[PDB]
């Protein structure tokens, strides 16, 4: 213990560096201009240089991200030993929550990096898209500004998204006992990592744990928002289709 | 049946 909790934190950090193209450390340096500059999209004209266009182009990276999160999951110790049915359940209910955590790293009060940092879409432009598309991103922006004020780094985020994947209360899970015993161990790694990485923030663990329920409700409110589109807006990628069905 | 109702996801896991 403890020495082994630190080994697991390093293992997850390594895996996370290997699976995801844009770290929070790079994204922040791009957002602050400290890097040695992305194209800025603020209207239709700067985009082509419409809400459906954004909406469908967003599916592109989303499909790729489910693949990256799935690979990161397969590296979580114990994960590939679980019943393969429960592996599907954890990824089905976790991928969107992980997208929104990683999306926060690419966000500030004023907009969001896109295409691995080669672009910056402004919050004003997103909020100005025709209803109901204009409201899709605002709940993500208000969660991102609160979550970024915790000031986690990638080494913290590696264990945090592992904790999100291994949730024992997902619907349909066949055998929760082995899932819960991995998460308890990851929660222990996260608690210790935050003590080491932020010895000054007394209750950062407690603050962080409460964000996990915030994510769950962004996904709930997103899904309800997307049902209206499908009803009133006449495509979706089959892998997004398979994740959203009965979700 | 989870792996049968999620063929793309199931294949990304194998
Ligand atoms: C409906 C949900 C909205 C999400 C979303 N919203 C936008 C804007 C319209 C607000 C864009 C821009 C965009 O493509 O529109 C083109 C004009 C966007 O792609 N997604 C999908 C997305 C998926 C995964 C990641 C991700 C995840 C884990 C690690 C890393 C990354 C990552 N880091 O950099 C990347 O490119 N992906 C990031 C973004």
């Amino acid at each position: 213990e403890s020495a082994d909790l630190r080994a697991l934190a390093k293992h997850l950090y390594d895996s996370y560096i290997k699976s995801f193209p844009l770290t929070k450390a790079k994204a922040r340096a791009i957002l602050t201009g400290k890097t040695t500059s992305p194209f800025v999209i603020y209207d239709m004209n700067s985009l082509m240089m419409v809400a459906i266009r954004i909406f469908q182009g967003c599916q592109f990276r989303s499909v790729e991200a489910v693949q990256e999160i799935t690979e990161y999951a397969k590296s979580i110790p114990g994960f590939v030993n679980l019943d393969l049915n429960d592996q599907v359940t954890l990824l089905k209910y976790g991928v969107h929550e992980i997208i929104y955590t990683m999306l926060a790293s690419l966000m500030n009060k004023d907009g969001v990096l896109i295409s691995e940092g080669q672009g910056f879409m402004t919050r004003e432009f997103l909020k100005s898209l025709r209803k109901p598309f204009g409201d899709f991103m605002e709940p993500k922006f208000e969660f991102a500004v609160k979550f970024n004020a915790l000031e986690l780094d990638d080494s913290d985020l590696a264990i945090f998204i592992a904790v999100i994947i291994l949730s024992g209360d997902r619907p349909g899970l066949l055998n929760v006992k082995p899932i819960e015993d991995i998460q308890d161990n990851l929660l222990q790694a996260l608690e210790l990592q935050l003590k080491l990485n932020h010895p000054e923030s007394s209750q950062l663990f407690a603050k962080l744990l409460q964000k996990m329920t915030d994510l769950r409700q962004i996904v709930t409110e997103h899904v309800q928002l997307l049902q209206v589109i499908k009803k009133t807006e006449t495509s979706l990628h089959p892998l997004l289709q398979e994740i959203y069905k009965d979700l | 049946s989870l792996t049968e109702r999620h063929k793309i996801l199931h294949r990304l896991l194998q």
